[PDB]
Formats: C-alpha cells, structure tokens, sequence
C-alpha cells in the first residue's frame, strides 16, 4: 500500500505538471492526494489519512467550483491557455481559487496543515521505504509547482480569451457555496483536528529538517514553478522533450493500455468465442 | 420488551457523572431537552393510545411444542413412515441449531461493539462459547451436502465415531 | 426576451 | 462542414492546411500572445520564402519535409475549440437536438397548446410537398448521362421553386436549442 | 440513546424524501432544486448534531435497523455502524453536498 | 478558390429559407396556452421544518423506540469513558483517583 | 444582477463581488498571522530535538575502556 | 443571463472591425462586399490569416473547406450567421 | 559521440534579450535560483556563527 | 539522516538495526537500572478506553488530556495545558528510546573495540 | 444594440507588441495583426500582475485586523 | 426488404468474373475491392477493408450515420463493432507506439527497481522501539489469564 | 527522429509516402471512388428527404454485414489444418489447464483435510 500511493501520487503529479485543461488538472491532483492518502494507511495512520479525507474534500470541491465558474463565465472555455487577468476581472474567483491553492499546497493554519504536515511528519520520522520517502516529498513539491500553474495561467499575466466579456459572477447561488467552502477551507481544519479524540498519538521531537519539510519544499516548488513559468513568458522556444512528451500524454498509459487491452480482448471474443 | 437477559445478557450501565468544568451552556443537553419535549411526548402519546386500545383488544397465542417422536437410530431400513417421522424432527432441530448459533454470533457481535476498543479482553468467555459452538455445530452439521438429511448426519457421526474409537485404541 | 419553440418528444404517452 | 470535400486536396490546398495547422501548434506552444505573433511572423516568413518555388516537385518534396517537421515539433496537447471535434463541449447538445418529425407524433392536447406555430408547420410541410415533386425533376434533369459526379448540389433556377434536398439543411435542429 | 438514532434515520429519510417527491408528480408544481437544497442542508444540521455528541462522550453506535433475512446461520440484516469516521464523514459530504447543490442550480441552469 | 456560381446561388437560397424556418421557430405571446408569502424565516423556512423535519421526526422516533428497542441487540453503543475522579450515576461509587505524579517539570 | 457586456475594455466591475473577495481574503489573512503569533509549532516545534553526540558515556552506561 | 444572442449587424460590425484593424487592407477602401485578392489584393496566406482572426474571435473553427470557399467579409458573415443560428 | 556544436551555436546566438548566463534553459534558471539560495542562505547563516562566537552565554 | 548513510557506506557493524533493540544485556555497564515506572494500571486504562496502541507510558497524561476534554466539550480550546503535558512526556519517551538506541550504538563499538585488542 | 468601441484607439506604443515589433523590423518582418492584438495590453488589462501582488492580496487589511485583535486581547487582558 | 441471395454475401470469388460481380454488390470498384485470402474463416467474398478505427474519419463531414461517421451504402468492414469510437482506437499518436512502449516499460521497471533499492535500504530514525508496559500488554491484547507470561522487562534510562 | 506506424497507431494520411508519389491512374481511381460516394449519397438523400416516406431507410450494407457476420460463415467454412489446429486448441488447452488447476487444488485441499493439518476456524456454513 505504501508503494502503491507514492508511485501513484508521483505518477499523477508528473502528468499535472504539464496538463492544460483545469479540470484535467485538478483531477491529477485529487489523484495526488488520494495516492497521499494511501501511503498515509501505508503507515499505521489511518486517522490522519482520514483526517485528510475531509481536508481534500473541502479542497477540491470548493476548487472544482471556482473552476466551473471561470468556465461559465469564459463561455465553456476549459483550458488554461484561453485565460488570463483572472485576478482583476473576477475578483472574487481569483481570491478564493487562492485560498484554495495555498490550502491545497500547505499554507500554515488552514484545513490543510493538519493533516498533511502531520502526514509528512510521519512518512519523515517513521521507518519506510526510502524511495517511497523519497518520491513523496517530490510529490508534495509538484504539489505545489503545479498549483503554482494553475495560478499562474489562469489568475496572472495578460488575457487570452475571446473578446466579448460576458463575465458575471454577480449571483448569490454562486456567491454564497464558495463563501460556505472558503469558511470550510480556512477554518474546518483547526475545528476538526482540535475535536479529534486523540488517536495514533504523533512523534513531534525531530529535527528542524525533518519538521519544516513539508513548508521547505512547498515554498522550492513555488520558486520553481515561478520560474519555470516567467522562462515560458520569455521569449524563446526550446525543443520539446521526451520527459514533457510522457508527462503530457499521461505516461502514454491510457494509449497503450486502452489501445491494446480492448483490441486483444475483442478480437480474441469475435475471431476465436463466436466465430470459431 | 419482550427479550429477557437469559439469553441475551447485557451489562449493567456505568455511566460517569457530567462535571463541566467550563462555564458555557451545554447545546447537547439544550437540544436533549427541547427533543424531549418537542418529540418524545406527542410520541409517547400515541403509543400509550395504541396500547390502551391494545388492552381493550388484547389477544394470545401460543408458541407450539412438538413430542419426540423415535429417533432415526431405531428406525428401520425402508420403512418410510418412521423414516419420514424422524427427518422432520431432524429438520426440525436443524433450523433450531441455526437459530442458536444466530443468537450466538449476534451476543458475540454485541460484546464487541459495547467493548469497543476493550475487545480482546472483555469478549473472551463468550469467544470460547462461540468457538466451543461452532467447533460442535461442525461435529455435527458440516460437510452434510446440500441434499442433508437425518441418515447423512448419522452416517458422518458414525464415521467420526468409529474414528475416535480407533484413535482411542492406541 | 425572444422565447423560442424547443422540440420535444410526444411525452404524453 | 457546409461544404462536400473533393476527390482530392490540391498542392494549394494541402500548403494552406498545413499553415492553418502549423500556426494553430504554434499558438499552442507560445501560449502568450506577443511570442505566438513574433513566431508566426517567422513562420510566415518561411512560407514566403518557399512560396515562389517553379518545379512543383521540389515544392512537393518541401511540403513533404515540412509535414515531418510539423509533425516531430507538433503540441502533444493542443488547444482545441470546445465547440470543434475533439473538444470538450463537442457534440454536447446532441442530447437535446430533437429531428423535427415528433411533432407529427405529439397529441392533440400538445398540439393544443401551440396552434398557431403549427399552423406555420402544416403551411411548411405543403410547401415541401409540392416542392419535392419539382425538385426530384429538376434533379433528373440536372444529372449527366456518364462521368464524373460530385456531391455538389444545384439551386433553384427559375421563379417560384426551391434548392433540391432543402429539407434536411433547412430544418436541422438549432446548435443550441435549449 | 434515541436521540442519536433518531437523528441518523431523519437524516436518511430527509435524503430519501426528494427523490419520493420527485416521483410524486408535483416537481411541475414546485422549485425542485430549492426544495433539495434545503433538504441538504437541513440534513447537514440534523448531521452535526451526532457530530457534537460525539465529540461530548466519544460513543460509538452500531443500529440494526431492519432484519432482512435469515439463511441458515447467517443472518443478513440492515446494520449501521455510526462510528467516528462515518459521523464526521456524513457532515463534512452533507456541507460539501449542499454547497454543490446551490452551485448546480446556479450552474446547469438552461439545462 | 472561391464558391462556384452553382454553390454560391444554392447557399443564398438555402440561408434565406433557413431565416424564414428560424423566424417561425418564435412563439406567440400567448404561448404556450395553459389550460400567504410572509418572510423566508416566518413561512417559507417554518413551514418546511414543521412539515419535511418536525413530522418525519415523529415517524422516526416511534420506530426508534418502540420498535427497536424492544428487539435485544439492535442498538448498542460502546461504554462511555470513565476517568479518575468520577461518579458512576447507576451504581454510586466514586473510583479512586490517579498515583502521586513524581515527574511535574512541565 | 445583469450588467452589460464589453467588446474589448475591461468590464465594468461592481463593488460586492470586490469587497467580498478582500473580506475572504483579508480574513485568511488575519487567521494565518493571528495562529502563527499564538501557536507557532509551524516552525521547531517547542521541543529542542536533542543531539545524541552530546550525551555523556556515564548516563548511557556502557563499561568503560 | 449570460451568453447574450448574436445580431447580423453585430457580427457585420465585429467582423469589419477585424479588418479594419488588418494592416494591409486599408479601411476607406474595405466594404463588406469588398474580395480579398480582386479588389484588396490579398493572398491565400492572408485569407488563410483572416479565417484564423475570426475563428479566434468567434471562439470556434471554421472547417477548412469552408474556410477556403470563404472570400469576402459578406460571405463570412452570412457563415457565422447560418453556423450560430441568427436569423435577425 | 556525434558533432552536436553547430545545433547549439544556434541556441546561444538567438538576440532574445536573456543574458548570456541563461540562455540554455530552464535548467540554468533552476541552477542559478539554487546557487543563489545557498549563497545568501549560507551568508546569512555564516554571519549568524560568526555572532554566536562573538557572544557567549 | 547521518546514521544511515554512515550505516549503508561507511559501515554496518559498528552501526545498528532498528530491529534487534537492545542487542545486548541491561544490566551490562548498568551497576543498578531501576526497572521503569508507570502511574496508570490497567483497571484505569480499560475504563479510560485507550487504544492498545497509546496504553503506553504517557497514559496517565493522557487520560488527563482525555477528562479535561470531556469536562469542558464546549470551549474545545481549553486543554492546551494537558495536551503540552502529554505532548511533553511522549517527547521524554522519545529521548529515552533515542538514548537506548545510541547507548547501544556505542556498545557495539566497544564490542568492536573488544575484538581488536584481543 | 451593443455598441464598438472606436478601432483607431487600438495602438502599439507601449507594449510588448512593440518588442516584438522591433524584433521584427532586426530581420526586415512586419506583423500585420499587432492593432487586431493589442486591446490586451491597454486599458484595464494594461498593468504587470505579479505573483507578491495575487498571494499577499487583502494582507494590509488582514494585518490591521490582526494588529486589532492583538490590541482587544491586551485590553482584555 | 427485397434483398436476395445475387445481393446477399457469396461464396469466395475465383474467377475475374465473379471478383467483379462482388466488387459490383459491395458497391466497390473493381481494383479497390479486395476478399480475405481464402483460408477457410467464414469470411466468403467480404472485402478486406482497411483496418483503421472510425476515430480517424472526417469529423466535420455529414456522415449518414454520424456516430458510426460513415456513409449511406459504402461497404462496413468487418471489425466494425470494434472500431467504433466507443471502443478500440487506431488514430496516430504525436510519438511512435514502440517509444510510448519502451518508455511505459522503463518507467515501470525503473519504479520496480528503486521500490527493491527503497526496501532494501530502508529510512528510519535513530531510535529503539515503542516501549509498552505490563509484559508489553499482555492482558489487553488477549492473553491467557490463568497462563503467567515470561516476564518482559523494560528498564528507565 | 521518424514516426512509426503501429496497428493501433496508424501513419498519418498525409505522412504517408504514397500522396506524394502520385499518379494520374490514382487520381482516376480517386475520381470513380468520388464518383460512387455522390451517387450513393443522392440516392440516400432523396430516400431521406422524400416526405412520402412513412419509415426508416434499410441499409443494404448493414444487412450484408450482418448476413456474412452471421449466417455465411458456416456455408464459407472450410476445415484446414491450421483451423483444426486453433479450434482443438481453444476448445480443450483451457479445459485441460483449469481442469488441472483444480484438480491439483482440491487434490491438495482433500490431503490436508484427511491428514488434520487443514483447519477450518469458524468454516460453518460451507
Ligand atoms: C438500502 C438501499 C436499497 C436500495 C439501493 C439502490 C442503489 C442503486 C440505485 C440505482 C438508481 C438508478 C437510477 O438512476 O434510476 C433512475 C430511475 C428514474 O430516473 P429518471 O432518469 O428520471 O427516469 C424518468 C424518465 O427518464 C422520465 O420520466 P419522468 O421524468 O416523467 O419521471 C416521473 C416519475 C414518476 O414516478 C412514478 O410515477 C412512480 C411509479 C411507481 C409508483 C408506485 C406507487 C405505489 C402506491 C402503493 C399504494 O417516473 C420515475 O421516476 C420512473 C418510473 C418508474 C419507477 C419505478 C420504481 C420502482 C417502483 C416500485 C413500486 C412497487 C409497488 C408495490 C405495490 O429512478 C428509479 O429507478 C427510482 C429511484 C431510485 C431507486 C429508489 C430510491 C433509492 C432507494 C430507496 C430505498
Ligand atoms: C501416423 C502416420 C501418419 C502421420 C501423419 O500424417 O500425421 C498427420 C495427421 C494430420 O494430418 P495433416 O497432415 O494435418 O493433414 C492435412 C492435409 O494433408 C492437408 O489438408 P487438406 O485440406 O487436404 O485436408 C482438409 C481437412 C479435412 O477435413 C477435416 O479434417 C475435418 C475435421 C476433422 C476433425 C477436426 C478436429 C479438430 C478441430 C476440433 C475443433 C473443436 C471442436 C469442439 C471442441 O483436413 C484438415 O483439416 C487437417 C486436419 C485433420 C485432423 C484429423 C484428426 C483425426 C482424429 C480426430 C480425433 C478426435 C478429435 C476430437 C473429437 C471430439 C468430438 C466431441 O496427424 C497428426 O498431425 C497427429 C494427430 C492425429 C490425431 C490425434
Ligand atoms: C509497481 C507495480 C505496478 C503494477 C501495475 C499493474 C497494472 C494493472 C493494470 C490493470 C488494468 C489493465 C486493463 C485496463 C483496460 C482498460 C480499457 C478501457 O477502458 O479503455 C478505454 C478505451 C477508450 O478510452 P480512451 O480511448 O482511453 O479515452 C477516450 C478518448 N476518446 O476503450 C474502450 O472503452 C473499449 C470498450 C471496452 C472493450 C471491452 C473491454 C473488455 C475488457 C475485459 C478484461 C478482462 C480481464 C481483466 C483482468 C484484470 C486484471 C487486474
Ligand atoms: C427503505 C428502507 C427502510 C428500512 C426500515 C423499514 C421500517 C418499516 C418496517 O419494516 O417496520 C417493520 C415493523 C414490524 O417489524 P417487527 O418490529 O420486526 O415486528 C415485530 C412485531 N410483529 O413495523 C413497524 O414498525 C410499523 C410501524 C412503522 C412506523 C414508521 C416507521 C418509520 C421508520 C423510519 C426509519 C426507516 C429506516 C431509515 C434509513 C433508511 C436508509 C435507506
Ligand atoms: C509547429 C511546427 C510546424 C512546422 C511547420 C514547418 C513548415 C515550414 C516549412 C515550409 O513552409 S516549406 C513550404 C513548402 N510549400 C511550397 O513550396 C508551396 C509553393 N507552391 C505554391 O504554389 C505556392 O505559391 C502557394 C503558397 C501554395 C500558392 O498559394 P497562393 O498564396 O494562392
């Protein structure tokens, strides 16, 4: 279990690196954190992976909704490289697609310091895989780069869309659950952990190393993803390698498995079963 | 309640007092309270009316007992009537083993769930009741076949006798 | 507001 | 869409789909918008600088060296509209793009509750109907005895009458009915 | 004890009531997506009720609702393990759920 | 190239009728034909809590109670925690309290 | 609720969506700064991870040689 | 709400205002019956340009063939207008 | 091994605008945030040393 | 950390598992150890409902963190103390597992020590 | 009706159009669709977001609001 | 209905002939048609149409069966249930399928590989174990009452 | 640095090799090929848009693809070697292999049993 979770949640951070449909996106990223979860019961905590159940939930539903409603009002546009100015043409969207962001990534105090800071105290100071270790934490630094992304090419730099500004998040259905998320995002975390009977009792004597990891390699997933981005703004074109190939195209599992596994299946039902 | 602690024994409660060492109200017990008031009483107005017509309508019945008749053992080789005496009794006491170990399983589910986390201490008795029922449901039920009958159960308990007996020669 | 006639199957049946 | 592709693409044809192609990759991979107009400046510079090519077979073999070009530097993803094939809206409202013949099979009590709308159907399928004659004859006029035939279709030519086959383009249901 | 059960049974049958409703041919008649709304969220609050009980007295509660059948010495009845992750999970979907709920409505509108 | 005069001309005419197939889409002002408010809190919000909550929580409650608890094992809950220091409320005894604490550095 | 749409100028933008998005931002901003002065276990803990180097040969107990 | 319908003279003006801001088509002499290479002296690169402004604009492709029978803002109009339903 | 100069003569000499110490890539962006991250870091924390040396407890 | 790249390159010998803890005698290089102390006893812990898993040597505090909890359910902020305590002793465990875990350490470098100078 | 915004105030000077403009002009190209491109970089959208200015957005409202619940708890304590 | 055997499929053709008869009933010409080899299958004189998926047809051309994106009257190739665009795609790939191959390959083993270095070499901390009291609960976690266990003895340090 | 083709990953239709060598026999071939696409395409089209039509347009191609997916495969079966080989094969290698497997593990399970090393810790209701 606990190499099945690290090599899926690198897995899903690698094709979100460089995925542009939000949703596309976000969706990796729920992967990311159900593979965060399941080396969480990995080790012997299953109340912080269910702790981080709650968080997640909170996360991406109040994400996915301020995702849908970027795509509302840019007209069912999905994809991150038709969007831009976000931040100052829907005020209220970008802020909370922030919060969401820094929450998702580990922003100290908020739902998601409870339990994923707990949960990366743990898989650092209890015996483990070392690669799996190893390829959590790159995990939660992709985390990171690509919430950096999504941040970046939607709520920064100039606008991308089509012209006609038919923006209008002025309606209280759509005002008020993202106002009722963002309370659960900021606050529900502190609530919850301060309400848990005390369950799978922590180690907290580490080193400072070992206790600001998880914030140490957030804030280098940030810078790097920064400049990773302001280097796609400079004004040059690179050669595309096989490493963006395989992270673009999803580590070209679903062509190869959903190309050969049906047309191997299928053809040995009708050309051997029904016919033969 | 019609259940009687006989058969499905349960301990006595020990709750611990409520001590609140802090100064705000209680919302569980405000909203205990407005429950009761709200709900429990229509409710167990109801019920007192439909138990009052229950006594102006009271009726009885009975739980029927059946006789032994002859075993299988003394039952003769094809002579179906006693034959066909004998299985019925045998079905009889069959569906009743099965309700047994029902209420077996169930106390055992319960001694788990009221221990909680205390489990594999508190639940050891009626653990060894359950492993002493299930290892004699299997001396005597197991590996019968779907088409299980008096005369299959008599043939296995012979075979495991005659077994012993060997076993108890040497 | 300009309404416009939308095609619907017979739904009464 | 509204119109039948040919036997074959001509060399124009194939160079100008490859532009369209190549400056949508481009755009793709530029993302933003001063980068994409500087690079499909250059590429556009390319173009016109292989356009006045005289042998036609050196322009064939260009255009073959061009199109493995496009194809070794093309975006693994690129940007789709959601409304194209392949998009993510595609085809989203064909759940709800009801053929117009139901409205023969509703009840009178639904027709009840539109009478003047389908008194204007009733007025449409008499104007079909007398227009299907005229066009199944036009349309034996207009087919050669032998040779080549396309998917092309005529229009009207002369007073009074309709295209041939209008039915079925006239009264498609609408991209967004609901 | 009552009060425990009574909430988690009025939680599910306050699920259970839209979809009765919506089979009960007066949906042409009322706002729908209001109506579950508020059956969302009054399921939320009747949910964070067992959600303070349990963190007051840390009880966990197995409710056998309904017996279904009985084969042999296996009895399968409708059993509900009201446990610490089944109480915070109900409220945190229960808030997720009404959140989204108002968000479809606003949403899939045209639709 | 451009349109062909056979294509052009076909798709004019065809456009035209598909105006005039769009402009009879329109409805009728008349169509389709078809054959105690208060406040939110004090109607709209009330009326639903004593109708879709208070009435199912009746229905509810009598088959909670009546209904199961009087079947043996359907509700059971774990045994509450008892500490040091406290008073059981069905027996009355108290359980005596915890050792001296020798570590209080902090 | 409706507002008109714009061609190509930045659209007209009303105030409650603007002061909205500053309280919830100004909000998480308030609650991360007021936990970090009140609990700062963010950072070190409150522990002082010690250094086994440092420890004396006499507590740990081994013979000497 | 949102999504407001479309106008023939709204998509006679937007699409003009493309062309207008096209800088080898001057704007006294561009008309909506003006053709790109007859009487603009354009090229195919520039229709091909020109195809791919509105597209951008409109927020959806025109298909190729399509986009090639297409030559003159009149023609382009009339597509956006029988591809988007405006019948006024 | 294959004469791979001339490919990146033409990837140094693009008039961009970056420096000539980032013109290979994003790896030598990456490169230079981490030997400034260190550096600075391991200033400040060289001048922190220094002080714990000139002040005892 | 340090000890295990000088386990896994330097040497593993002289360097320990983590599984076979302690390795050797208590009472090797001990004149006297007292056996370790603990204020809770069973009747406690099974009317506390402890976990199995912390029914170690913290608790006593905590099923103080525990009662302090239940007392005041409403204003949930207000353990903080007995959660320190508790978080504290669980951190002297912690040292106290971190001294075995090197007192051994070094007897094995005596052991090698040991088998040099025979 | 929806009325047009006049095209003749869509410029270049300014803009990173004009980079890319002057880059162009190095190697003799002329970018005809600048005019139709640059409504992006004028008016409200003419303005340089960074990634301090999208994280730390309602921080001088956040931090007042801190620096007066610190002040409510000395006053209260 | 008023399809007869002449228009119904045949018998495996032999003769040029017959090769353009069947060509004639698929509605194909005489060149492009082309029968499976006769090997005894089933197949008679169905045409080998080429085996590329429906994905790969004209999206914006009006098929008369637009979810089968084909033509009214054209020949349907054999493996058409298994080619449609709810199933088995043949489309190009931006990159070779050996590459996408090895690559999947090479991840995967890479993954499997280092997961074998990870376990071999396992990360911890330079600590003993949990200590537990009372003969490392033996009671709690069911042992026999009645039974003394061998004491299990942890010393303070 | 070259595209190649797979079975499920076809060569592009304008990578090919064969669009660039072409021939005015080809061009004639696709010219009939166009040629039969119209006629095909007129006939449906004046089916379909016949308002006298009172049901669904039969297609002959379906109902051919159905007949030879159904109902000739048998009259154009002919026995082969390699055929009898892969029908004995399909038809008994499966049979015999899970026939072994278990057999081997009911064998197994049956000598655990008699000999008393298998046990069966709460095995009630088989
Ligand atoms: C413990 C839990 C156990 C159960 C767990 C189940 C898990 C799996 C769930 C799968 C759900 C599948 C699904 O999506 O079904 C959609 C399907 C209909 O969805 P739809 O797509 O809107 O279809 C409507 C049409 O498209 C368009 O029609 P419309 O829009 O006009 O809809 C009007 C509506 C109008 O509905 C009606 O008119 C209701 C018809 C039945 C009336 C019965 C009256 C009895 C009076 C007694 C006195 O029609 C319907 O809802 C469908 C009609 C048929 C429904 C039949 C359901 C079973 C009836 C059994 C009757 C038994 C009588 C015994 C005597 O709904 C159902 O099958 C029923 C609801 C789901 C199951 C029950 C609720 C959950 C379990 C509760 C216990
Ligand atoms: C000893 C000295 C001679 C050695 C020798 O020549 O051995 C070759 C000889 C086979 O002859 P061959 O050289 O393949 O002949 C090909 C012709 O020269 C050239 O082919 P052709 O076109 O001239 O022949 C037409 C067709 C002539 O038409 C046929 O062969 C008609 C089909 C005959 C039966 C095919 C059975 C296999 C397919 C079963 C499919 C699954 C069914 C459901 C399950 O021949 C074949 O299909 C060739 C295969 C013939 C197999 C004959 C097997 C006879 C023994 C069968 C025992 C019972 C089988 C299971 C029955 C189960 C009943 C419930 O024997 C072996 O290879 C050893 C196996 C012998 C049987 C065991
Ligand atoms: C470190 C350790 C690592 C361990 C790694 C272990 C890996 C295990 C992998 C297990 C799963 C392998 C098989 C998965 C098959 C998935 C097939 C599928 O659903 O493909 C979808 C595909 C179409 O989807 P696609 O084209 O991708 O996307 C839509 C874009 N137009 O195609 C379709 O939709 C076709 C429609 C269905 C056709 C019939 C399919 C029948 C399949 C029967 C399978 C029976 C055997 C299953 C064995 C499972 C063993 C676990
Ligand atoms: C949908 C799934 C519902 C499952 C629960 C069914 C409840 C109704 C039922 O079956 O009641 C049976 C009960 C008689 O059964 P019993 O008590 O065993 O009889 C002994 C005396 N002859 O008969 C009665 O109690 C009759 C009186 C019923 C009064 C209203 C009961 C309302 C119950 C509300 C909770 C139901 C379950 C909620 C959770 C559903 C989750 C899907
Ligand atoms: C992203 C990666 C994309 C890579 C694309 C690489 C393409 C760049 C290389 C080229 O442009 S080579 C172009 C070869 N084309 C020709 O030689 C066609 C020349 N023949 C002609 O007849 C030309 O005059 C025209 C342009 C086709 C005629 O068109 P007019 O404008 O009507």
């Amino acid at each position: 279990m606990l190499c099945l979770g690290a090599l899926t949640t690198l897995f899903t951070a690698i094709c979100a690196l460089t995925q542009n449909d939000i949703k596309k996106i976000i969706a990796f990223s729920t992967s990311s954190q159900l593979g965060l979860m399941m080396v969480t019961l990995g080790m012997n905590q299953p109340h912080l992976a269910f702790l981080h159940i709650c968080t997640h939930a909170f996360f991406k539903a109040m994400l996915f909704m301020c995702s849908g409603s970027i795509i509302h009002s840019l007209a069912d546009e999905q994809d991150i490289r038709k969007m831009g100015n976000i931040t100052k043409i829907m005020p209220f969207t970008s802020s909370c697609l922030v919060i969401g962001s820094l929450a998702l990534t580990g922003m100290p105090f908020l739902t998601g310091f409870y339990s994923k800071d707990l949960i990366i105290e743990a898989i650092n100071t209890c015996n483990t895989n070392a690669w799996a270790l190893l390829i959590t934490l790159i995990a939660t630094s992709m985390t990171a780069m690509y919430s950096m992304r999504i941040i970046y090419f939607v709520t920064m730099t100039k606008p991308r869309f089509p012209p006609l500004i038919s923006i209008n998040e002025n309606d209280p259905d759509l005002m008020n659950p993202i106002k009722r998320l963002a309370f659960g995002s900021i606050f529900a975390g502190f609530v919850i952990s301060y309400n848990i009977p005390p369950t799978s009792i922590p180690v907290l004597t580490m080193p400072w190393f070992l206790k600001t990891t998880a914030l140490i390699i957030s804030v280098l997933g940030f810078l790097i993803a920064l400049e990773l981005n302001n280097l796609t703004m400079k004004l040059s074109m690179n050669k595309a390698n096989p490493y963006s190939s395989f992270s673009t195209l999803l580590g070209f599992f679903p062509s190869i498995i959903h190309r050969i596994t049906p047309m191997k299946s299928l053809n040995l039902s009708l050309k051997t079963s029904l016919t033969l | 309640d019609s259940w009687d602690k006989d058969v499905y024994p349960e301990p006595p409660s020990r709750t611990p007092a409520p001590s609140p060492q802090t100064s705000l109200p209680n919302p569980i017990t405000y909203l205990t309270k407005a429950y009761d008031l709200v709900v429990d009483w229509p409710v167990t107005l109801v019920r007192e009316f439909i138990e009052r017509q229950h006594a102006k309508n009271r009726t009885y019945y009975y739980h029927r007992q059946y006789r032994r008749v002859p075993d299988i053992t003394e039952c003769k080789e094809g002579d179906v009537l006693c034959i066909y005496e004998a299985e019925m009794q045998w079905r009889r006491d069959f569906k009743v083993d099965q309700e047994i170990m029902n209420i077996i399983q169930e106390r055992l589910k319960a001694c788990q769930q009221r221990e909680g986390e205390n489990y594999q201490q508190n639940c050891a008795k009626e653990l060894e009741q359950f492993t002493k029922v299930t290892k004699a449901y299997q001396d005597r039920y197991l590996d019968l076949g779907a088409y299980y009958s008096a005369r299959k159960c008599l043939a296995k308990q012979k075979q495991r006798m005659l077994e012993e007996r060997k076993a108890a020669r040497q | 507001g300009k309404r416009l006639f939308v095609v619907k199957p017979s739904l009464y049946y | 869409a509204f119109c039948a592709p040919p036997a074959y693409l001509t060399h124009q044809q194939k160079v100008l789909r490859l532009y369209k192609r190549a400056l949508r990759h481009l755009e793709s991979w530029c993302i933003h918008r001063d980068k994409y107009r500087y690079f499909a400046c250059l590429m556009r510079a390319r173009f016109e600088e292989h356009k006045n090519e005289k042998d036609m077979m050196r322009a064939t073999q260009l255009l073959r060296e061009a199109e493995e070009e496009f194809w070794q530097n093309q975006h693994p993803q690129p940007y789709i509209f959601p409304d194209s094939p392949g998009g993510t809206s595609f085809e989203r409202y064909e759940c709800y793009k009801v053929p117009e013949w139901c409205l023969d099979y509703w009840h009178p009590s639904e027709k009840a509750m539109y009478p003047d709308y389908f008194s204007k159907r009733e007025q449409w399928k008499k104007l079909r109907m007398e227009s299907w004659d005229r066009e199944v004859k036009q349309l034996q006029e207009e087919t050669s005895p032998d040779g080549i035939m396309t998917e092309a279709l005529p229009p009207a030519r002369r007073e009074g009458d309709l295209p041939p086959l209008w039915w079925h383009i006239v009264t498609r249901p609408r991209e967004r009915p609901t | 004890m009552n009060i425990f059960t009574t909430s988690i049974l009025l939680i599910f049958i306050l699920l259970l009531s839209p979809i009765l409703i919506s089979m009960s041919n007066l949906i042409k008649h009322i706002n729908f997506p209001l109506y579950t709304t508020t059956s969302i969220k009054f399921s939320f609050i009747i949910s964070l009720l067992p959600l303070l009980m349990f963190f007051h007295n840390n009880m966990e509660y197995m409710i056998t609702t309904w017996h279904w059948v009985t084969m042999n010495s296996m009895e399968l009845k409708m059993s509900f393990k009201t446990d610490f992750f089944s109480i915070l999970f109900t409220s945190v979907a229960l808030f997720v759920t009404w959140s989204i709920m108002q968000f479809s409505s606003w949403y899939m509108h045209s639709d | 190239s451009g349109y062909t005069p056979d294509e052009k001309l076909r798709l004019q005419q065809l456009r035209e009728l598909r105006r005039r197939w769009l402009k009879d889409q329109e409805l009728s002002p008349r169509e389709p034909v078809l054959p105690k408010n208060m406040v939110f809190k004090a109607y709209r919000s009330s009326l639903f809590a004593v109708s879709h909550v208070l009435i199912p929580m009746w229905f509810v409650h009598y088959y909670v109670k009546y209904h199961m608890a009087t079947k043996p094992y359907t509700i059971v809950s774990s045994k509450p925690r008892i500490f040091p220091g406290d008073t059981i409320l069905e027996t009355g005894e108290v359980i005596p309290p915890m050792r001296d604490f020798p570590d209080q550095h902090h | 609720v409706h507002i008109q749409p714009r061609y190509r100028e930045f659209p007209q933008l009303t105030r409650s969506q603007v002061i909205q998005g500053e309280f919830l931002s100004s909000l998480m901003w308030f609650w991360i700064l007021w936990r970090f002065w009140h609990d700062s276990d963010a950072v070190l803990g409150h522990f002082s991870y010690p250094d086994p180097s440092q420890w004396t040969d006499e507590e740990l107990g081994i013979p000497p040689d | 709400s949102d999504a407001p319908p479309l106008t023939l003279d709204g998509i006679k003006d937007r699409v003009l205002y493309v062309l207008k801001l096209y800088d080898k088509i001057d704007p006294e002499k561009l008309s909506v019956n003006s053709h790109f290479m007859k009487d603009l002296g354009l090229d195919s690169l520039d229709q091909v340009e020109i195809i791919m402004a509105m597209e951008d604009e409109f927020g959806f492709e025109i298909p190729d063939i399509d986009a090639e029978k297409l030559m003159c803002p009149q023609e382009i109009v009339d597509y956006i207008a029988d591809k988007k339903d405006v019948y006024e | 091994f294959e004469n791979k100069v001339p490919e990146k003569q033409k990837l140094f000499q693009e008039d961009n605008g970056m420096p000539v110490h980032l013109k290979g890539g994003a790896s030598d962006a990456l490169l230079y945030r981490a030997t400034m991250a260190l550096t600075l870091g391991g200033t400040a924390y060289a001048i922190y040393l220094l002080a714990m040396a000139a002040f005892p407890k | 950390g340090a000890h295990l790249t000088r386990r896994y390159l330097w040497d593993a010998s002289v360097e320990p598992d983590p599984e076979k803890i302690p390795s050797f005698p208590p009472d090797l290089g001990f004149p006297e150890r007292k056996e370790r102390v603990m204020v809770a006893t069973q009747q406690e812990m099974m009317d506390a409902q402890l976990t199995l898993q912390q029914r170690d040597y913290c608790a006593h505090y905590l099923i103080r963190l525990l009662k302090c909890k239940r007392d005041s359910f409403p204003n949930f902020l207000a353990c903080k103390h007995e959660q320190h305590d508790w978080d504290y002793c669980e951190h002297l465990d912690y040292v106290k597992r971190m001294k075995e875990f090197e007192r051994e350490r070094r007897l094995l470098q005596r052991k090698k020590r040991r088998a040099l100078k025979e | 009706k929806m009325e047009l915004p006049d095209y003749r105030q869509w410029k270049i000077e300014g803009t990173p159009l004009e980079t890319v403009q002057k880059k162009l002009a190095a190697r003799g190209l002329r970018d005809p669709w600048a005019r139709n491109e640059a409504w992006r970089y004028m008016g409200g959208f003419a303005g340089n977001i960074t990634f301090p200015s999208v994280i730390l957005k309602g921080f001088k409202w956040g931090f007042a609001a801190f620096v007066v619940a610190l002040g409510a708890e000395y006053f209260l304590d | 209905f008023h399809m007869t055997k002449d228009m119904l499929p045949g018998s495996y053709p032999r003769t040029p002939e017959e090769r353009a008869a069947a060509a004639k009933k698929y509605n194909m010409r005489v060149e492009d048609y082309e029968p499976y080899p006769d090997d005894g299958m089933g197949y008679g004189d169905y045409p080998m149409l080429p085996n590329r998926s429906q994905h790969e047809r004209d999206p914006w051309y009006q098929w008369d069966h637009s979810e089968l994106r084909m033509n009214w009257g054209e020949p349907i190739h054999w493996d058409l249930d298994m080619y449609i665009r709810n199933r088995v795609d043949t489309s190009p790939t931006p990159v070779s399928w050996d590459v996408m191959c090895k690559h999947l390959f090479g991840f995967v083993a890479f993954m499997v590989f280092m997961f074998w270095v990870g376990h071999v070499f396992p990360s911890y901390q330079p600590v003993g174990p949990k200590q537990y009291p009372y003969n490392n609960l033996y009671l709690e976690r069911g042992g026999d009452p009645t039974k003394e266990p061998e004491p299990v003895v942890h010393y303070d340090i | 640095s070259k595209y190649k083709p797979a079975p499920l990953a076809t060569l592009p239709s304008t990578l090919d090799p064969a669009e660039y060598d072409v021939s005015p026999e080809t061009r004639r071939a696709q010219v009939e090929r166009l040629s039969i696409r119209a006629r095909l395409k007129r006939e449906y089209l004046l089916q379909y848009n016949d308002p006298k039509r009172v049901s669904h347009i039969e297609d002959p191609a379906l109902i051919r693809w159905t007949y030879a997916r159904s109902a000739n495969i048998y009259p154009n079966f002919r026995p082969t070697p390699k055929n009898s080989l892969l029908g004995a094969v399909a038809g008994f290698g499966p049979l015999i292999f899970w026939y072994y497997v278990f057999k081997t593990d009911r064998d197994r399970k049956e000598r655990l049993i008699q000999e008393g090393k298998l046990d069966r810790k709460f095995n009630i209701s088989y």
